[PDB]
């Protein structure tokens, strides 16, 4: 049990989808965005939070915790779902329903 | 656990914990099933959950 | 949307 | 997260924490909205999981949280397990979350927004701080 009972934050940046392919290689496709690989990390249970940036002062959803490295390495960078190739998706159901 | 897909050199990041039965707690399949092919055999899952 | 009441210190 | 620090108690209002009947949290989410949260679609969040709005200390109990239930979920049909490409799930809560200085939403980006490299951005969760 090396869960925190606060919640936690880390501050990291965003990698550029080739440079992120010099350790996921094949692995990365375009509803991805990397970062981290700055010394910290996303670990299990952290998966579905957000990855947020400003934008005009308004903190915006960037990515979502998706994959990463087995073992949690801070040293590699983590993989998030890239969100804004994924908000049509999300404006079709959200107007349908 | 099926665990023949590994070793996996990534895994996702959601808590669903595996108690090995080495009384080590693997937070998801992913990792646990990495550690059953470092054992080689050795290591089996003694129940779900925290150790 | 994205605007905190309470801020955080990162 | 591993290397973390401790976040100001309700800092981030639109952070909620996905859990099962009995009270264990599997991941974490995002309110977009008063009826809609965002999540990984390979968290495989089912309609008799909770959605735990307004929480900070998950060892205390004296912290005024939302447990709101889900009504139905939606797996972006695209999802590929194989590759874990199109990972996202929308939640549709059964009971609105009511917004406050401790619960509020996060916003979305359009098509066409653009986050460059090098760009310093923050991550959060309830997840393992050490593997």
């Amino acid at each position: 049990a090396n869960t925190p009972d606060r919640l936690q934050q880390a501050s990291l940046p965003l990698l550029s989808n080739t440079n992120c392919k010099k350790y996921w290689g094949t692995k990365i496709k375009d509803a991805m965005i990397c970062a981290g690989a700055s010394g910290v990390s996303s670990c299990m249970g952290d998966s579905g939070g957000p990855l947020v940036c400003k934008k005009n002062g308004a903190w915006t959803l960037v990515g979502i915790v998706s994959w990463g490295s087995s073992t949690c390495s801070t040293s590699t960078p983590g993989v998030y779902a890239r969100v804004t190739a994924l908000v049509n998706w999300v404006q079709q159901t959200l107007a349908a329903n | 656990v099926d665990c023949s897909e590994y070793p996996k050199p990534a895994c996702t990041k959601e808590y669903r914990p595996l108690c090995g039965s080495d009384n080590k707690t693997y937070g998801n399949k992913c990792n646990f099933c990495n550690a059953v092919v470092e054992s080689n055999g050795t290591l089996t899952l003694s129940h779900f959950g925290k150790c | 949307c994205g605007v905190p009441a309470i801020q955080p210190v990162l | 997260i591993v290397n973390g620090e401790e976040a100001v108690p309700g800092s981030w209002p639109w952070q909620v924490s996905l859990q099962d009947k009995t009270g264990f949290h599997f991941c974490g989410g995002s309110l977009i909205n008063e009826n809609w949260v965002v999540t990984a679609a390979h968290c495989g969040v089912t309609t008799s999981d909770v959605v735990v709005a307004g929480e900070f200390d998950q060892g205390s109990s004296s912290e005024k949280i939302q447990k709101l239930k889900i009504a139905k979920v939606f797996k972006n049909s695209k999802y590929n397990s194989l590759t874990i490409n199109n990972d996202i799930t929308l939640l549709k809560l059964s009971t609105a979350a009511s917004f406050s200085q401790t619960v509020s939403a996060v916003c979305l980006p359009s098509a066409s927004d653009d986050f460059a490299a090098g760009t310093t951005c923050v991550t959060t969760g309830w997840g393992l701080t050490r593997y």
